[PDB]
């Protein structure tokens, strides 16, 4: 967000998150704008720094998003983890044996996984990950859309698993999350295949909820999300006998039942 | 001439465990003392180990550390754990059978790990893969690794033949004390750890706490037997017991949703090598795929 | 089939809609 004109510091409600705009394109113009961001990994950072008593001035990451190992360096925040840039990357950050293997992870808090976002548009629809349909599609009726993006999680998943699915899957690729969700509803594209929790809470809030994912409540790769930290960093065992406390006494279930809760959801 | 060092690594682990229903199935081994019978449904090798428990299970008995037959989604894991890396197994059951919480020595004041903990902070230790839960407490003492499979609790109670079970446990009629069933805990560990963790729950702890059980088996058989309606344990057990037993119905939320994890003994080489394992072996399928074959379907 | 809205304690009170 960005600093209100009344009491030009901050809302009473959120943290300062220090971030670097360029100006246009062609122009370099780093201004290092002052404003403040709200959400949920930042509640939880401020819960674990009231209990661990640590300050901490944290920036927006510049160049890329997510993580990738694109001809061997790293861009987004493990990038800056490993250039041994910035301790901490509290994100949305999914567990996987390359990502652990480079940078040091943390015990979950939030479980996650594969989710199918394929929905009725007017007995589950599919309710099969590898199912006769999407295991060769091209002589199976119109072929089906898919909803992936480059330098992600799922579609390095699905590509080393089956790259037959992934080689017709880089047919459609997708710019920003809501121009799937987007072209979804337009009928541009039909499934969607992304991370649980980001999918199962837009589509909780969604106006109407036209769409409902494709399964139960079922997941494929179940992972849930962490927090990085730099290769032997003396933070460890403090921060993950802290958050065991946390997930012992209920606060992040609180804390999810305050923010992770649809519009509908169950209400049926 | 050259200069020797103090590593062997032993390459000789020996694990313990516990009996479970759905996870480690225990039985006494055949007359010819070798089990045998062994074929699936889809068709394939059941893989069975010799283990070595104490077939007394009653506390004081001339133990009988019979060699026993057992099997079980555990010992899968544990087959598939030791293909990836490159050691021999020498399992053996617990000998006592709790599975460990924290209580001060009898006639005296020093608290000690009993239990299961105690044997990894003794000799035997070593790799115990079992449905341990992950509890702070547990992990200030030892080590663990990424968990396999996540489960809540999901009380179950028995399903009647006009339905007002509680929902959710802050239910006023459960929230507050009654006396027509009282809440099972069975043996104390694992959700003791979290009754004494909250007070609110020490609200009615005295239900809970005057009336649990000491084992799984028979406080599933006080509830058979219409004893008790009211039963909190893994999420994963219950509902395969209440699958293959189509007759009472798990309904329940939930809530202190953590999931499982292999011990682990103080800093041992093996942590690294197998937390990279289980997690490629999550990545590739193999687990949904082993969770598959073994326990998907039972009666309904 | 409508449901009396329990002031701000119904949680469709809490989030504010666009047709609210």
């Amino acid at each position: 967000e960005d600093i209100d004109p009344l009491t030009e510091t901050c809302v009473r409600n959120t943290v300062p998150c220090r971030k670097f705009v360029k100006i246009n394109n062609s122009t370099n113009e780093g201004m290092n704008v002052k404003k403040c961001c709200k959400g949920f990994c930042i509640d939880i950072l401020k819960k674990l720094s009231r209990t661990v008593k640590f300050t901490y001035d944290l920036y927006l990451v510049t160049n890329g998003k997510h993580g990738k190992k694109v001809n061997n360096v790293w861009n987004g925040m493990i990038g800056e983890v490993v250039y041994q840039r910035a301790v901490m990357a509290v994100g949305s950050l999914t567990i996987n044996e390359e990502r652990s293997e480079v940078v040091d992870f943390s015990v979950p808090f939030v479980e996650t996984g594969i989710s199918v976002m394929v929905s009725r548009s007017n007995v589950d629809q599919v309710t099969g990950l590898s199912d006769k349909k999407f295991q060769r599609p091209h002589d199976y009726s119109p072929p089906f859309r898919f909803g992936t993006v480059p330098n992600g999680s799922t579609e390095r998943n699905i590509r080393n698993n089956y790259p037959y699915m992934h080689q017709y899957m880089t047919k459609f690729n997708q710019k920003g999350v809501e121009d799937a969700l987007v072209s979804l509803k337009t009928g541009k594209l039909d499934a969607f295949i992304y991370d649980a929790a980001v999918l199962n809470y837009k589509a909780g809030r969604d106006e109407g909820c036209k769409l409902v994912t494709i399964g139960s409540g079922y997941i494929f790769a179940t992972t849930g999300y962490g927090i990085a930290l730099q290769k032997g960093s003396p933070w460890k065992r403090q921060i993950d006998l802290a958050l065991l406390q946390f997930v012992g006494d209920g606060e992040m279930e609180e804390l999810e039942t305050l923010w992770l809760t649809g519009i509908c959801h169950n209400e049926k | 001439t050259e200069k020797p060092r103090g590593y062997q690594m032993s390459t000789r682990l020996k694990i313990v465990t516990i009996h479970q229903e759905p996870f480690v199935y225990v039985k006494p081994t055949l007359s010819d003392g070798t089990c045998k019978e062994e074929f699936t449904v889809n068709g394939d090798p059941v893989k069975k180990v010799i283990c070595t428990g104490p077939n007394d299970t009653s506390p004081g008995s001339p133990r009988h550390t019979v060699p026993q037959c057992c099997y079980g989604f555990c010992i899968d894991l544990l087959i598939k754990l030791a293909r990836t890396m490159n050691f021999t197994y020498e399992v053996h059951l617990v000998a006592d059978g709790k599975f460990g919480t924290q209580e001060r020595v009898n006639n005296s004041n020093k608290k000690e790990w009993n239990g299961m903990m105690g044997e990894l902070l003794s000799g035997q230790a070593d790799m115990i893969v079992a449905p341990l839960t992950i509890n702070n407490e547990r992990a200030q003492y030892i080590e663990f690794s990424k968990p396999f499979k996540y489960q809540g609790l999901t009380i179950l109670v028995k399903k009647e033949i006009p339905e007002e079970r509680i929902t959710g446990i802050n239910d006023p009629r459960l929230r507050n004390p009654s006396d027509k069933f009282i809440y099972a805990t069975v043996k104390q560990s694992s959700v003791d750890i979290y009754f004494r963790r909250q007070v609110e729950l020490s609200t009615m702890y005295r239900h809970m706490e005057k009336h649990n059980y000491e084992s799984a088996a028979e406080a599933i058989q006080a509830v058979r037997d219409n004893k008790l309606h009211a039963f909190i344990w893994d999420s994963a057990v219950l509902e395969f017991e209440a699958s293959q037993k189509c007759d009472l119905v798990t309904t329940g939320e939930l809530f202190f949703r953590s999931g499982f994890g292999i011990g682990m003994r103080k800093d041992s080489p093996w942590k690294q090598n197998v937390s990279l394992s289980i997690l490629k072996s999550h990545e590739n399928g193999f687990m949904e795929d082993l969770d598959k074959t073994w326990v998907r379907y039972q009666e309904c | 089939p409508e449901e009396r809205i329990t002031g701000i304690n119904d949680p469709r009170l809490r989030n504010p809609s666009d047709k609210f």
